[PDB]
RNA sequence: UUUUUGGUAAGCAGAACUGGCGAUGCGGGAUGAACCGGAAGCCGGGUUACGGUGCCAAACUGCGCGCUAACCUAGAUCCCACAAAGGGUGUUGGUCGAUUAAGACAGCAGC
RNA sequence: GGCUUGUGGCAGCCAAGCGUUCAUAGCGACGUUGCUUUUUGAUCCUUCGAUGUCGGCUCUUCCUAUCAUUGUGAAGCAGAAUUCACCAAGUGUUGGAUUGUUCACCCACCAAUAGGGAACGUGAGCUGGGUUUAGACCGUCGUGAGACAGGUUAGUUUUACC
């Protein structure tokens, strides 16, 4: 099995990423990252596969003005694979889930990082291409 | 209030070779030889003939308290080389059986499955002490030796190695406990 | 399940005790004074409570 | 110091009698205007006051009895630089009462 | 800063009662003994030929009256969680909205988001939002000049080479 190795963190708090699911939300505004113990003055940051707390700044009214967990599926900041290759996506994206990691939506638009798929089997089930 | 003279005496058996010099007592018997250093006692040891006499002169009540302690220790040495000491322990468990593995010529024991834990508890017997699993009784250990302190201390090491933690010990009574303090 | 004889032996070490009301030290059942120096060898002792 | 008012109290404020400091060094209190001793020309000798005599540091590890053992930094000298109620089967003295060779107490034994 | 500790904060003793039963697992009424100088007062001993006067930022060190972490005792401790107490200051104690704030409050993360000292640490280290010069406005007060531990806006932060 094993746990996921560290990745470059490219999405600090206040980062606004695209919503890659069909829940009706168009973007996700990151307000915190789970598992961050932190450092003075250091902004919490997330990478692909990290669960974050976010708010929908643009989307269906039923999803706005609310705090919900989400999972990052793509990021623009390059990160190093163990085989020495640096990867990155064209944009930053995430999907809304519940505290147990179950997707709120039912479909995912675009590819998702392999790191996120391994940690979240529910997200991988609804994914199209896992890279 | 210092009493002028406090003295106590004990009888030395016929088949014991007791040697005393400068509060260094050596006892030899059929089972072996035992020696204890009593230089920390401010007493006067004397063999009169066989009997052992211990005197305290102008000693406070605390000082005279060591007179009986010295005799009891000497008596234990005599019994150690004549009859020996046998401490029996019993495994106590509710659900998980306690598995014991004797090894190294009965000079070591390993406890496994204590409350289902995967950690292996290893205890090494002290000098002159041998541990053997009893066959007549179910889940019983037998520790034998000449020195009561070493045999009794070996049993204590086993008992304290199997303490339950983070639980109500009143209900979780699992452990290894001394059931009999006797002699061979 | 534990045999009645064995559980009586176990409770000799874990249940039959006196507890100091000042320092909570475990004392032998016939104790009259606590052996601890922090409480001043207090004589205020209580039995160790049983399971109901 | 003592008497003494206001104030929870204050190295706070205000009075009474005397002394002291201020105006004054000197010996002691490690150090200190007021505490203890004592007041002074420049010197030699002798003896003391308070305070001291293991080293710092002049003078005993002097001659005697007991108490204390501090695994809390035991304790160590007027003013003075702190400690309380309440506790200890720590140890040492004392006071009152009860029991005991007709056999107590502990344990052991079947009252 | 110093004396003091009323007030503020922290702790103990007695045991009426609470705790289904049960004074003392956990609590402690009526009383009573203390500690602390991270509160505010009291005083006016030092400084008025001047010790730069709020807070934040930055940075180090120290305390323990321990929030989390290591080892344990107790429980009205089955388990899980929680509570009381002991040794313990080695390591850590965060990201944000509003406010000049200290304080506070909420959102979120976290093993935990404990409490304090160092001239209420720290302005020839910064910053200058506030307070606390001169301009100006309002309200109330005053016949008026003007006043306001009321509100408002603009207002030079010097020097090290000893
Ligand atoms: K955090
Ligand atoms: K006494
Ligand atoms: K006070
Ligand atoms: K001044
Ligand atoms: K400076
Ligand atoms: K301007
Ligand atoms: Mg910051
Ligand atoms: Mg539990
Ligand atoms: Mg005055
Ligand atoms: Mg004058
Ligand atoms: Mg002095
Ligand atoms: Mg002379
Ligand atoms: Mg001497
Ligand atoms: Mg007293
Ligand atoms: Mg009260
Ligand atoms: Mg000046
Ligand atoms: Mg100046
Ligand atoms: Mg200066
Ligand atoms: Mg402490
Ligand atoms: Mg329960
Ligand atoms: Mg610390
Ligand atoms: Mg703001
Ligand atoms: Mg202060
Ligand atoms: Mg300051
Ligand atoms: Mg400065
Ligand atoms: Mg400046
Ligand atoms: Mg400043
Ligand atoms: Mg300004
Ligand atoms: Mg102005
Ligand atoms: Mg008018
Ligand atoms: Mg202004
Ligand atoms: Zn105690």
């Amino acid at each position: 099995a094993g746990n996921k190795f560290r990745m470059s963190l490219g999405l600090p708090v206040a980062a606004t990423v695209n919503c890659a699911d069909n829940t009706g939300a168009k973007n996700l505004y990151i307000i915190s990252v789970k598992g961050i113990k932190g450092r003075l003055n250091r902004l919490p940051s997330a990478c692909v596969g990290d669960m974050v707390m976010a708010t929908v700044k643009k989307g269906k009214p039923d999803l706005r003005k609310k705090v919900m967990p989400a999972v990052i599926v793509r990021q623009r900041k390059p990160w190093r694979r163990k085989d020495g290759v640096f990867m990155y996506f064209e944009d930053n994206a995430g999907v809304i889930v519940n505290p147990k990691g179950e997707m709120k939506g039912s479909a995912i638009t675009g590819p998702i990082g392999k790191e996120c798929a391994d940690l979240w089997p529910r997200i991988a089930s609804a994914a199209n291409a896992i890279v | 209030m210092k009493t002028i003279l406090s003295s106590e005496t004990m009888d030395i058996p016929d088949g014991i070779t007791i040697k005393v010099k400068a509060k260094q007592i050596e006892v030899e018997g059929p089972r072996g030889k035992l020696t204890r250093n009593f230089k920390h006692l401010n007493l006067d040891f004397q063999l009169i003939k066989k009997k052992l006499k211990i005197d305290a002169w102008f000693g406070s009540r605390k000082t005279t308290a060591a007179i009986r302690t010295a005799l009891s220790h000497v008596e234990n040495l005599i019994t150690g080389v004549t009859k020996g000491y046998r401490y029996k322990m019993r495994f106590v468990y509710a659900h998980f059986p306690i598995n014991a593995s004797i090894s190294g010529g009965n000079k070591s024991i390993e406890i496994r499955n204590f409350l289902g834990e995967k950690k292996v508890r290893k205890v090494d017997m002290l000098d002159g002490v041998t541990v053997v699993r009893s066959e007549k009784v179910k889940d019983e250990l037998v520790l034998d030796g000449n020195d009561i302190e070493l045999v009794s201390r070996s049993a204590a090491l086993i008992n304290q190695k199997c303490h339950v933690k983070n639980k109500d010990i009143r209900k979780f009574l699992d452990g290894i406990y001394v059931s009999e303090k006797g002699r061979i | 399940i534990i045999e009645p004889s064995l559980m009586a032996l176990a409770r000799k070490y874990n249940q039959e005790k006196m507890i100091c009301r000042k320092c909570y030290a475990r004392l032998h059942p016939r104790a009259v004074n606590c052996r601890k120096r922090k409480c001043g060898h207090s004589n205020q002792l209580r039995p160790k409570k049983k399971i109901k």
